[PDB]
């Protein structure tokens, strides 16, 4: 029985900030704790050991201290590249924190669209499935309107959306729409409005057969 | 169990009539082996020594098999008195600096130890005697290098594989060192094992052994006293009393106490509740 | 270096016995001084440490998962596996095998995860299985950037590469959503100069494990 609390949940803040994650602990677990970095798609990384000595991939930026119960993980000048979740592990318990993933704060956004028709390969098998992008928008919040003939849809699209990759720290979006062959050659203007901050007005891009 | 016990300190501890020896950075066993920010408690003597939760080693990574053990023992004597003896390491190279035990701005190592590296890319099988010719227990302070990659072994000692053994009339002590790359402390993965080795009047310590050897410098003297340690963050003033505490020095007028059980000295006896 | 792959089924139906196993390169997998340990990713829970194994064989598990872990080691193959028995719902995620060394010197901590596994996911979901269908998506190429990539639909969405690995920078790939038909599908997209089209092949390069299924489409004006 070992608890472990690991504060916050999730922030933010700009290049070249100072961001402090805190690891609190039940008990007593003395000089004794390590921090690690897994970023998104990738295996964890061993950044610290036993609270405050770093390892073979640090960038000296890093830096961790604390004895007892109260432990910290500062990053002295945050840059793009250390987008990810850390997490605080604790020995005799080999309990894992609940996890603090942090980004950058953001510059003001840039969304490019793009539009994709169904291929010919994939109408012949009796589904159409169209999709739009959006490529290195920032921030997160963005709305994407499918209009078939102009009008509005909703309930058949779908759409992922990216992490950082941590270079420009920038999203993207991408929205597919489902119909079956017999909707999609009913109609022909298929367009895709991007509602967005960094864009004066909704974007749309469309194109017809 | 209300008016006759003791529930409350002064919040310090009194550095009368208890020789007190206050650790600061230190640990016991960082002034022990020569810990260079640890220089200061070189040969002082102690009745109750306190060492300090911020401690720290700021040398070259170490590690203690029974390290309770060693730390009671010289903890018990209540002295650092150390004699440095000519063991003559004919063969070899000796003081063995590291780039992580800094002292006056240079690389250094453990005051008390003698880190052996090969010679002309020699190294031969080590055998030194050295008697205990004195009336008094000596403590020799010795230790084992962990190399993390053969690559270092090789270029250390010149030998793939060393052994350490360390012999008495009583005692023998046998160590084979580990290759192993390993978590890096102060940007060092390999280590060191420190072990201990006591001679009696009229006993010879014998070390028979090539060298991924940390060799001692000399010896400890060893006495027999109430002398003990302590853990403790409470600060030091200028006082008198009888009894100390973890949380500070108390009177022993109660018959008993719910301040700690640890304690030192002619202390009450510790209740479980008020 | 010490690579560490885990191989094993990407699904496993509920109620069965789960089993992977984390083949070690480069080295021995018996060590005089060392632990071999498993540990399971979900989103919304972090890590969770599973078990932990000695050459000798020493074992103890998290009290977490009541006994229903059981580790072994071969050293006939460098290799040591993960067997987790009456597998439910809440036990799809995704599983790591990890070198980790113990130290305790004086800290009496010393628990450390020293090089980590890539990575395989586990689902137990319990349905069947069914390779996915690779459609290209076709650029705009009016010509000052344009935009290409590959459209996937119908457990886990493998390896999206562009023309074997050549083309790399600029490749946002989508994690899949999850259809009311119970198919994922996602896109891998990349953005290339809008005047390299008609003598510049790409080709996209998807090779589904859990279905033998590897494709290459040219995405093609
Ligand atoms: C025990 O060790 C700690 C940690 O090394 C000591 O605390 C720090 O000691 C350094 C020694 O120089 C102090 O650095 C000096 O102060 C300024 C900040 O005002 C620093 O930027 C410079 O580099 C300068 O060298 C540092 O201030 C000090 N920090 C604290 C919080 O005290 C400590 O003094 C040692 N001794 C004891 C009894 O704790
Ligand atoms: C390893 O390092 C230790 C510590 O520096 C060396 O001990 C020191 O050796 C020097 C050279 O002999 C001593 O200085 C000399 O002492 C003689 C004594 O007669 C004196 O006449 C000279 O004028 C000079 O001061 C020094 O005292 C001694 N350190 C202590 C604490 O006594 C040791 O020699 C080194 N060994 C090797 C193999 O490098």
């Amino acid at each position: 029985d070992i608890r472990v609390t690991q504060s916050p949940s999730s922030l933010s803040a700009s290049v070249g900030d100072r961001v402090t994650i805190t690891c609190r602990a039940s008990q007593s677990i003395s000089r004794s704790l390590n921090w690690y970095q897994q970023r998104p798609g990738k295996a964890p990384k061993f950044l610290i050991y036993a609270a405050s000595n770093l390892q073979s991939g640090v960038p000296s930026r890093f830096s961790g201290g604390g004895s007892g119960t109260d432990f910290t993980l500062t990053i002295s000048s945050l840059q793009p590249e250390d987008f990810a979740t850390y997490y605080c592990q604790e020995t005799y318990s080999r309990t894992f924190g609940q996890g603090t993933k942090a980004d950058i704060k953001r510059t003001v956004a840039a969304p490019s669209v793009f539009i994709f028709p169904p291929s010919d390969e994939q109408l012949k098998s009796g589904t159409a499935s169209v999709v739009c992008l959006l490529n290195n928008f920032y921030p997160r919040e963005a709305k994407v309107q499918w209009k078939v003939d102009n009008a509005l849809q909703s309930g058949n699209s779908q759409e992922s959306v990216t992490e950082q990759d941590s270079k420009d720290s920038t999203y993207s979006l991408s929205s597919t729409l489902t119909l079956s062959k017999a909707d999609y050659e009913k109609h022909k203007v298929y367009a895709c409005e991007v509602t967005h901050q960094g864009l004066s007005s909704p974007v749309t891009k469309s194109f017809n057969r | 169990a209300t008016e006759l016990v003791q529930n409350s300190s002064i919040g310090e501890i009194c550095d009368s009539p208890h020789q007190i020896l206050d650790g600061e950075n230190c640990t016991l066993i960082d002034a022990l082996l020569g810990d260079p920010q640890c220089d200061g408690f070189q040969n002082k003597k102690w009745d109750l020594f306190v060492e300090r939760s911020k401690a720290y080693s700021n040398c070259y990574p170490y590690d203690v098999p029974d390290y309770a053990s060693l730390r009671s023992l010289v903890a018990s004597s209540g002295t650092l008195e150390f004699n440095n003896e000519s063991f003559n390491w004919n063969g070899v190279t000796q003081n063995g600096t590291s780039s992580a035990c800094i002292r006056r701005s240079n690389n250094s190592f453990f005051s008390r130890l003698n880190w052996l590296t090969h010679l002309n890319f020699k190294y031969p099988a080590l055998n030194v005697t050295m008697p205990n010719n004195e009336q008094f227990d000596k403590l020799y302070i010795w230790g084992v290098h962990h190399p993390v990659t053969d690559k270092d072994q090789i270029f250390l000692y010149a030998q793939p594989s060393g052994r350490i053994t360390v012999s008495t009339k009583r005692s023998q002590q046998a160590v084979i060192p580990n290759i192993g790359f390993r978590p890096r402390i102060r940007n060092i993965p390999s280590r060191i094992s420190i072990y201990w080795t006591i001679v009696k009047p009229g006993d010879i310590l014998l070390i028979n052994s090539t060298g991924n050897l940390i060799a001692p410098r000399g010896y400890f003297k060893i006495r027999s006293g109430k002398s003990s340690i302590m853990r403790s963050d409470a600060p030091i003033g200028k006082c008198k009393s009888e009894c100390i505490t973890p949380n500070g020095s108390i009177p022993n007028d109660k018959p008993f106490q719910n301040v700690n059980r640890i304690t030192y000295g002619a202390c009450p006896r510790y209740v479980k509740q008020s | 270096q010490v690579q560490l792959q885990e191989s094993g089924p990407g699904l496993v139906k509920p109620s069965e016995s789960l089993s992977l196993t984390c083949s070690v390169s480069g080295g021995s997998v018996s060590s005089n001084l060392h632990y071999w340990s498993w540990i399971r990713q979900l989103p919304g829970k972090g890590l969770e440490w599973i078990g932990y194994i000695s050459y000798t064989g020493s074992t103890k598990y998290n009290p977490s998962l009541n006994g229903r872990v059981t580790l072994s080691i071969d050293a006939s193959k460098n290799q040591f596996s993960l067997e987790l028995s009456s597998v439910t719902a809440a036990d799809t995620a995704v599983y790591y095998c990890a070198r980790d060394f113990f130290e305790k010197l004086i800290a009496d901590d010393l628990n450390a995860f020293d090089i980590w596994g890539q990575g395989t996911m586990v689902t137990v979901s319990g349905a069947s299985t069914k390779g996915p269908s690779v459609f290209p998506l076709a650029p705009s190429s009016k010509s000052g950037t344009a935009a290409l990539g590959c459209l996937v639909k119908d457990p886990e969405p493998v390896t999206v590469s562009w023309n074997s690995g050549a083309l790399t920078s600029g490749v946002h790939t989508f994690p899949a959503v999850l259809q009311s038909s119970g198919l994922y599908s996602l896109s891998s997209v990349v953005t290339v100069p809008s005047s390299s089209l008609g003598t510049q092949t790409y080709i996209c390069n998807v090779n589904h494990k859990p279905s033998n299924t590897k494709v290459d489409k040219r995405v093609e004006p």
